[PDB]
């Protein structure tokens, strides 16, 4: 139930929040909300045990 | 008033003013615009 964030085109600024989940483009290939080889989600979830 | 924000999908500020009841709703969600 707990997620982060690990893909994002900047940094951030000091107090900022990120909500919105757009699918990260890692080269020249477009996504197009289709998530291929180069595109990846940017909400990974941690693993508790 | 001004909308301030960036690429108007997701979050983007929102001052409305002048209700002539005097109110400054200055709210920030997330918006469709036009």
């Amino acid at each position: 139930n707990y997620l982060y964030r690990l893909f994002r085109k900047s940094k951030l600024k000091p107090f900022e929040r990120d909500i919105s989940t757009e699918i990260y483009q890692a080269g020249n290939r477009p996504c197009n909300g289709v998530a291929g080889p180069n595109c990846y989600s940017p909400l990974q979830s941690y693993g508790f045990r | 008033g001004w909308i301030f924000g960036t690429t108007l999908d997701s979050k983007t500020q929102s001052l409305l003013i002048v209700n002539n009841a005097t109110n400054v709703v200055i709210k920030v969600c997330e918006f469709q615009f036009c």
